[PDB]
């Protein structure tokens, strides 16, 4: 690196992230505790053997009871470097001699000893049409990948006329293009990184960036659209401060008054009745890693 | 002692993990799972497009957006004979969008 | 019965499951629940100069 | 001199209610370049197929139109299924005491006989194969019930009654939070 | 299948309800080592009936100080809080939006 | 009442329960309670509190509007305060007296839709309607016989001869004219009655520790409800199926 | 061995059924400021008949693949979970145990 | 009138026992998305007898 | 693009009888309603007037849903019952499911 | 730009009516009492001001 | 990139403040204080005498 | 405060000097309890937690 974009004296006294660091993964780092705990847990060496336990995460047969049969359970296990490694400085694991190969696995499942007996009444309940097993995805969502082309500001989504009907909400942040694969193919030729991938990791870093968004159903009837929000029409996220003319800045940063507002009565059901540090807070929570900041800067150019 | 003066101020914020969500609710509350506009007539037994615009910061290289649509997401299983096993797969309301 | 949809995240889901049941700090070596973090003071880093 | 086109019905699949009521185009014969012989022609057939619809409105069953979208558990059709017979105790089993006795004497033993499925000393136990479950369904009607009742409606006059048997279900945006009441009104 | 929404378990019966009698008292007898309640879906409905309106209104409200004084040593702030006909105030979230140099 | 009328008034009416009228349960509860509470109804005998009864009676009759239906329900809310700022400003005698006609025409608008229709006939199941409302209706380790228990205590109601079926403030009770004993409290029997639904009789080391816990205010129930059921009612090898075949052959028998 | 059992508590009768009744009602009462039910014993027994088998029955099973396949990008295995009659799985506790190089 | 103690609710009646049972039926309903709740005192008085 | 939606409303669907798609240029399909068509710079073969239809390819799905939940046929009638798939490219292909190599 | 709260007790959480209501409250310019040195000096002696 | 090779793997556990613990039930699960075999090994009163 | 829990192989267990113990088959290796396993000699995959 070069020697005085940082030093002892850059940014004093001002807790500040560096304007270039931000839309740089923090996870990427040697105090990643658990990609360091995820790497010594194996070994140290070069050539290690492993011996590992890999859960079933499909949610239909994940906690499935199953009842007397004989089954069939077939399964394709992956062999790319860069997505079953991970690096700490996200390099192409695929270019250099890194290679992951299978000896043996075997599945293993635990029976319980119930009574023979007690057993032939549980089988007839279950094996009963009323009584069938109900399971539901936890996130209970839809993927879609819009892309912002480079250097580009304006995304517009568009769905055509469906039912909409039990439809429960928005989810949305910013992913690069180089650190998100395509899982729909069997391999992606264009992918040459080996970091933490946010699309399947939590490890959002890029929720910020989103100066506005609007819902807008027909060409017409923007939604809320009933005058709820401050300004009625759009979510404003952002705004710059030395733009902004009437409040619209919560927290000493640039989240607006009527945006916070949304998120925690969204996440932790308040709003209405005063703002408090909520009891139960989770770890995708929003209170918990919102974090903002403040500096001054010398006006520049004359003298 | 000697501080420069007509210095000005800049605010930034950073979220990390979060996924910035909007509830599909009337009074943007946790009422229920099941919305209380989801179960609205207006929206039930009607059909809408959906016109949604965003605007970002620009960068310096390709970005996806993850966008995501709330949905209920179900199955049933009945095992109604032995060596027997049936499924039926349905969510609400993006039935193959 | 597993019908496999692109639209799903299976992955991601599991990782919104865990932070429902369970704490995140702790590390259970078994599944290798380890949590990807970063260092507080290293991002949002705080310059006060030196005692 | 010309009848009216019956009002269709529209199913919603989820909640199993009624999205109100369009007419039946889409099944209505062109007759618009007809003489005075075909037109009498055709518009017999629509006489017809209109004393068909008023025949099969006359069995509407008057107490699911009074409750329109707000039917309860009584007023719908249920999977079959027994009523509730309880589980006989595990202590009563052919092979559970036994193997507590000969195992005890000194044997170790493995295997078993299979079961009634291959796979009230007997009736009470395979009465939990077809049992009901504990609350009937609520709100919610199965296509075959919402065509059993409920079939196209002719509105001989239209709209020229009084206001309170103005046809308000027929809107789609119809929720049963309103003033005036439902009762039996084509 | 249908209606879609009771069979599904989007809404309806909760998971006490539409199972068996003797499957409720078995999992409630073997519990505490045998867990199987988990593997049914259990419904939380929103009311949607009389708790919000169609009306127009706003959620959070600005208002603008009537007049102001400025002393040596305080600030007047002064506001006239209109709370409209068939509306409702809970004076905890109020709070001050002070901006200064 | 819309409601602008508070419940539990002990405060108010402990101690005229205890002088008049010689109540011997307020007595019990009086005794009980702590110094700061029993001071604050001491007073209530020597003076008595005299509360405004105009807003009371100026939403008696908005609430007739809406039961006529001359005015939407959203309206009560500005109309009744535009009310009250009329009658606290021009307050007199002949104002006084004009709330008191109009409210004495509410009361006897709706005693003649008692006598016409004779409700008081039906006077048993409206407080009995009014008892199974605020009640669960899904029981854990039940539902059949909590069912049934509800279809043959609605034909008693109908069916017996005379059951009175009145209430005090907080119960139900039910007094039937076998002398003595004749009241039966509902609500506390329910609750005596709340697991006591689908057991079943095979768990017991010594008979009794199952039907010794049925206390003496719902075996009483269980003793009035016995003639009027069959044998095609709760379902069967239960607890609670074999107390009701028990029970009416111990007064089909004794007769 | 009992009725020396039932004396000290063994097994027996809960700690509200072998107290006297007005003792109960007492130690509820006075119970946020002097507390008393920690010092009677409260058995607590498992019921030893009707829950699990005698049989010999093998408590956890591993299987092993049928007919894997090996190419450069993924590999197949094939199981066969083969759960005969009076056995019972949940896939809570299926795992690959994934060994390799 | 009323006296001191019973009518700022420093002893006397619970919450449970002076509203109407009509807004107590109210406060009951909502309890998550819009709590009235905590608007309403609720007295707690030592036995001061017989301890 | 590579994705069409089209949404029909509601109708009374007697004696419906099939359906029927292909794909045509739009340089090479004219508008017949119009007396001439301004737009029509082609005068080879027309496929929407000719037989002639050649891009009966490029179609690789199909899905039809009845009130936008009730699928058809959803009786778990094809292999993957919630789509008409059309082409399948190989190299993207495990459980058979290819006809005629 | 900050958010300073309302703490007296009578409004902290009063549920308002309908009804048009005044609302005034004085602030303060003090800057030993606004503003919090570590060293605890005098900061209307040394410089400090707000407005 | 001068890693050597014919690399072998060790690996080990420490367990420090813990009992082995082996419980004398059935499906070695906690359904009772008293256990399952507490009350099967009591079966005609014999004995036993293990090693 | 020990320290020296992870310092056991084997802990097998036998009733009558005939009977061992849980028996029946229940166990992988059901005869005794075995507790640690050096990795070259495992090459049937016997190991947890890596």
């Amino acid at each position: 690196p070069l020697p005085n974009i940082v030093d002892t004296w850059t940014d004093i006294g001002a807790r500040w992230s560096l304007d270039v660091m931000d839309t740089v993964n923090p996870f990427n780092h040697h105090r990643n505790t658990g990609l360091k705990y995820r790497s010594q847990l194996l070994g140290n060496g070069r050539y290690c053997d492993f011996h590992i336990q890999v859960p079933q995460k499909f949610f239909a047969i994940k906690n499935l009871l199953l009842l007397p049969g004989t089954y069939n359970y077939e399964w394709y296990f992956r062999k790319d470097p860069n997505m079953v490694l991970q690096s700490t400085l996200g390099n192409d694991l695929r270019a250099d001699g890194a290679s992951i190969t299978y000896t043996q696995i075997n599945l293993y499942v635990s029976f319980f000893p119930m009574n023979y007996d007690t057993q032939s009444e549980l089988e007839l309940m279950l094996r009963n049409a009323t009584n069938d097993q109900n399971f539901s995805d936890y996130l209970g969502a839809v993927n879609n990948l819009y892309q912002i082309p480079a250097g580009s500001s304006t995304v517009v989504v568009n769905i055509p006329d469906r039912s909409w009907g039990a439809f429960r909400g928005w989810s949305f942040t910013r992913l690069k293009v180089s650190e998100t694969p395509r899982i729909g193919a069997t391999q992606d030729p264009n992918f040459q990184y080996s970091g933490s991938i946010p699309y399947l990791d939590g490890t959002f870093y890029l929720s910020h960036t989103f100066q506005r968004c609007s819902i807008q159903w027909d060409s017409s009837v923007p939604w809320p659209g009933n005058d709820r929000m401050l300004t009625p029409n759009w979510f404003e996220i952002k705004r710059p401060i030395n733009q902004d003319a009437e409040g619209n800045d919560t927290m000493q940063s640039n989240l607006t008054k009527d945006f916070f507002m949304v998120q925690m009565a969204a996440s932790y059901n308040q709003g209405y009745q005063g703002f408090n540090w909520p009891n139960c807070t989770k770890h995708y929570g929003f209170i918990n890693n919102f974090e903002p900041m403040s500096r001054q800067v010398p006006e520049y150019g004359a003298n | 002692r000697n501080a420069v003066p007509n210095q000005v101020t800049e605010r930034k914020f950073l979220v990390d993990r979060y996924l910035w969500q909007i509830p599909f609710s009337s009074n943007f509350l946790n009422m229920g799972t099941l919305t209380d506009l989801g179960q609205n007539v207006m929206y039930a037994n009607s059909s809408h497009s959906l016109n949604m615009q965003f605007t970002v910061d620009p960068m310096t290289e390709p970005t996806y957006l993850m966008l995501l649509f709330g949905v209920f997401d179900q199955v049933v299983i009945n095992q109604p004979t032995r060596s027997g096993i049936s499924v039926a797969y349905l969510r609400l309301p993006f039935a193959s969008g | 019965i597993v019908l496999d949809l692109n639209d799903r995240n299976s992955e991601l889901s599991y990782q919104y499951l865990l932070a429902d049941l369970t704490s995140r700090w702790h590390y259970f070596a078994l599944w290798n629940q380890a949590v990807d973090d970063y260092d507080h003071h290293v991002r949002i880093l705080e310059n006060d100069g030196y005692e | 001199d010309a009848p009216v086109t019956p009002y269709i019905w529209q199913y919603q699949p989820q909640t199993g209610k009624a999205a109100g009521a369009r007419q039946n185009y889409g099944a209505v014969i062109n007759w618009l370049s007809a003489d005075n012989n075909m037109f009498h022609r055709v518009q017999t057939v629509n006489r017809a197929r209109n004393l068909i619809d008023e025949i099969r409105e006359e069995t509407v069953r008057p107490d699911l139109a009074a409750s329109f979208n707000d039917w309860t558990y009584d007023q719908l059709t249920q999977p079959p299924g027994t009523a509730y017979l309880p589980a006989p105790d595990p202590l009563t089993g052919p092979t559970t005491i036994r193997d507590k006795v000969l195992s005890a004497e000194g044997e170790q033993l493995a295997g078993s006989r299979p079961s009634v499925l291959h796979g009230a000393p007997s009736s009470k136990v395979l009465s939990l194969l077809s049992e009901a479950p504990r609350i009937p369904r609520t709100e919610g009607m199965t296509p075959y019930q919402f065509a059993n009742s409920f079939p196209p409606v002719v509105y001989e006059d239209p709209f020229s009654q009084n206001l309170a048997v103005f046809p308000k279900e027929f809107s789609p945006l119809f929720e049963p939070e309103n003033q005036v009441l439902a009762s039996s009104l084509a | 299948m249908e209606p879609q929404r009771e069979f599904f378990h989007i809404a309806g019966r909760s998971a006490k309800e539409y199972l068996s009698e003797n499957l409720v008292q078995f999992i409630q007898a073997t519990q505490n080592y045998f867990n199987i309640g988990e593997k049914f879906r259990d419904p939380y409905v929103a009311p949607s009936a009389g708790v919000t309106t169609d009306r127009s209104q706003k959620l959070q409200l600005r208002v603008v100080p009537i007049q102001t004084e400025d002393n040596v040593n305080y600030y007047k702030a002064r506001f006239t809080l209109n709370v409209g006909d068939n509306r409702l105030v809970d004076l905890g979230s109020s709070y001050f939006d002070i901006k200064g140099t | 009442d819309p409601g602008l009328k508070p419940s539990s008034l002990w405060t108010h009416k402990i101690i005229d329960s205890i002088i008049a009228n010689r109540s011997l349960s307020a007595v019990q509860n009086f005794r009980k309670q702590p110094l700061a509470n029993k001071l604050t109804a001491l007073e209530d005998a020597i003076v008595q509190p005299r509360k405004d009864t105009t807003p009371e009676t100026v939403a008696a009759i908005l609430q007739e509007l809406v039961a006529m239906g001359a005015l939407q329900p959203n309206e009560v809310g500005p109309m009744f305060s535009d009310l009250m700022i009329r009658v606290h400003k021009y307050n007199s005698t002949n104002v006084q007296n004009n709330l008191s006609v109009l409210l004495g025409d509410i009361r006897a608008a709706q005693s003649e839709a008692i006598r016409s229709t004779n409700v008081g006939e039906l006077s048993n199941q409206v407080v009995l309607n009014d008892f199974l409302s605020r009640e669960p209706a899904v029981v854990p380790q039940g539902q059949h016989n909590y069912e049934a228990f509800k279809q043959t205590l609605r034909l008693m109601v109908n069916e017996a001869p005379n059951v009175t079926l009145f209430k005090s403030g907080p119960d139900t009770l039910m007094q039937v004219n076998i002398r003595g004993v004749n009241t039966v409290n509902l609500n506390s029997a329910f609750k005596n009655l709340k697991n006591f639904w689908g057991v079943q009789l095979d768990t017991e080391i010594v008979p009794g520790s199952i039907s010794s816990k049925l206390s003496s205010n719902t075996r009483v129930l269980l003793l009035f409800l016995a003639p009027f059921t069959n044998d095609s009612t709760f379902t069967p090898d239960t607890f609670i199926s074999q107390i009701m075949r028990l029970y009416r052959e111990t007064v089909a028998a004794s007769i």
